[PDB]
């Protein structure tokens, strides 16, 4: 079974290096070359670069100069290191293995799972949660929407657990937002209205990052 | 220095029907070898991308034979027919014979589906926000089929645009809509100093915007 696995820092300062390592298990770095690929927050791939089963190297025209590739074939491990590091290489960085083991690549093989790499000078900042309550205003039939909304936590992610997943019945969650320098997202549940408020409905917010859990019931008024 | 482009950028298709992605090259790909390198990567959403088609015509592997790409020298197109949910995602060609390899930038496949209303809720800042001094209102517009929405929010009856934020979710896997997220923030201060606040979406499904609103009161 082929496997590749990206661990990267996270966080980075903008001017600080970048050092990524895959881990590669199922094949020999010897017999395959490794592309690094990455991909900004909503923007298309961008190749970065290749190391060949040889040990030599090509970069992207745009990240050449800062860009250096090295590799320990012993260990199965490739590395990518950055230098001068900009506020635009914020990515999620991925590896992927050369279906041709020849110098001319058929295409890319398997991929790893990417990882994020997020490069500022804003520090680690647990969330703050507030609840999403109808007004006391407006009374809806059927059913009953409710949020949660996540405010000035960096870095990404979180993750936004209702009812101890026992909702996923229409859980919408918001892509983060930069504001003021921090994230913010927002999440809703729909639930039959005959069931709130009558019965305990609570959002649970997750930023590992901060190492950081904020439970919010949801109460009307 | 090669430049892919792809069309179109989002890609709406009925489930079941054909769709049809192409790309061009700024530059003719062919390798006086006759070879020529390009392929067809899937990007799913949350996920890595998956290789499709890797020799212009060539199927990868477990690909279902309903993925076809052809073209000639500057001119690619991939094929999909019987469009199922799992082929939602972005499609990317890239080219690798000539160096630094390079993508298209990534065509978005939506799925078609009947036009569909959002279901509005609005939500006065909560008590603790306003501890803080901020104050953030916010609207929640659920399950709207196309895309394009306006949200319009209104102070007593006059319009806001300034510290609006809004966030849409990609399309659902499930019943193919979208849904999206408007966010007005204010300082507590400005909050207290008015009585409505209200949230307007203008959608396809009607000439007349849906409407949601509260009284501080
Ligand atoms: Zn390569
Ligand atoms: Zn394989
Ligand atoms: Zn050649
Ligand atoms: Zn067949
Ligand atoms: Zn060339
Ligand atoms: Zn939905
Ligand atoms: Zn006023």
């Amino acid at each position: 079974q082929v496997q590749l696995k990206e661990s990267g820092p996270g966080l980075v300062a903008p001017s600080q290096s970048l050092s990524i390592t895959c881990t590669v298990s199922g094949f020999s770095l010897t017999n395959y070359g490794v592309d690094w690929v990455r991909q900004p927050p909503g923007k298309g791939l961008e190749w970065v670069g290749v190391i060949w089963s040889g040990g030599s190297t090509n970069y992207n025209s745009a990240l050449m100069s800062r860009l250096s590739i090295s590799k320990d074939n012993s260990k199965s491990q490739v590395f990518l290191k950055m230098n001068s590091l900009q506020t635009d290489d914020t990515a999620v960085y991925y590896c992927a293995k050369h279906w041709g083991g020849y110098y001319i690549p058929y295409g890319m093989d398997h991929w790893g799972q990417g990882t994020t790499v997020t490069v500022s000078s804003a520090k680690t900042t647990p969330p703050s949660v507030y609840p999403l309550a109808p007004g006391c205003g407006d009374t809806t039939g059927s059913s009953v929407t409710l949020g949660c909304l996540v405010k000035g936590y960096f870095p990404e992610p979180v993750t936004v657990t209702w009812n101890s997943g026992s909702l996923s019945s229409s859980v919408h969650t918001f892509p983060a937002l930069l504001q003021s320098g921090l994230y913010t997202m927002s999440s809703s549940v729909t639930v039959p209205s005959s069931t709130w408020p009558s019965q305990t409905v609570t959002c649970s917010v997750a930023h590992p990052a901060s190492s950081t859990t904020v439970d919010k019931k949801l109460e009307p008024r | 220095e090669l430049v892919m482009t792809q069309t179109p950028l989002s890609l709406p298709v009925s489930l079941g029907d054909q769709a049809s992605i192409s790309c061009r090259s700024s530059q003719s790909i062919v390798h006086s070898n006759g070879n020529t390198y390009l392929e067809w990567y899937l990007q799913k959403p949350g996920q890595s991308p998956k290789l499709l088609i890797y020799k212009v015509s060539n199927r990868f592997s477990g690909v279902p034979d309903r993925f076809s790409g052809s073209g000639s020298g500057t001119d690619f197109t991939l094929k999909i027919n019987r469009v199922e949910a799992e082929d939602l995602g972005v499609y990317y060609c890239f080219q690798g014979s000539h160096l630094p390899p390079t993508f298209g930038g990534g065509t978005k496949l939506e799925i078609k589906r009947a036009d569909a209303a959002p279901t509005v809720s609005i939500f006065p800042p909560s008590s603790e926000q306003l501890t803080s001094g901020g104050a953030s209102v916010v609207c929640f517009l659920n399950n709207f089929y196309p895309k394009d929405i306006n949200v319009k929010w209104k102070i007593d009856g006059s319009e806001r645009q300034n510290g609006v934020l809004n966030s849409w979710t990609d399309q659902d896997s499930k019943d193919s809509t979208y849904s999206m997220s408007s966010t007005l923030t204010l300082t507590k201060d400005e909050y207290e100093r008015h009585n409505s606040y209200t949230c307007e979406a203008t959608h396809k499904t009607s000439t007349s915007p849906i409407v949601k609103s509260f009284n501080r009161n």
